[PDB]
């Protein structure tokens, strides 16, 4: 926390929520890719 | 032997590759075996 209250780092309820989460998923994408796999990214599970 | 080479290419294509298998050229004279295969351990600076 900015006051040193030891708060989480998850962004929820702020406008930057989708942007932060897409940055998270692309982080994991690149982490997986750098291990040697370069064919397909993480799939999306449709529920609509 | 042509079928063997084709199957090897198709098998290796799905493991992160772009072009076909390089061919050695032993017809042209050389003084040493290829350095691509000579070594036992090579240093990759990708992992340093």
């Amino acid at each position: 926390k900015d006051d040193g209250k030891r708060v989480a780092c998850c962004v929820h309820g702020m406008a930057t929520f989708p942007q932060w989460h897409r940055l998270y998923v692309v982080q994991l994408e690149q982490k997986l890719g750098k291990k040697g796999l370069a064919d397909i990214g993480v799939p999306y599970w449709d529920w609509t | 032997h042509r079928l063997l080479t084709v199957q090897a290419e198709n098998a290796l294509r799905a493991k992160g590759f772009q072009d076909g298998l390089p061919y050695w050229d032993w017809t042209l004279p050389m003084t040493a075996l290829p350095e691509i295969v000579a070594g036992e351990t090579y240093v990759n600076p990708e992992t340093n």
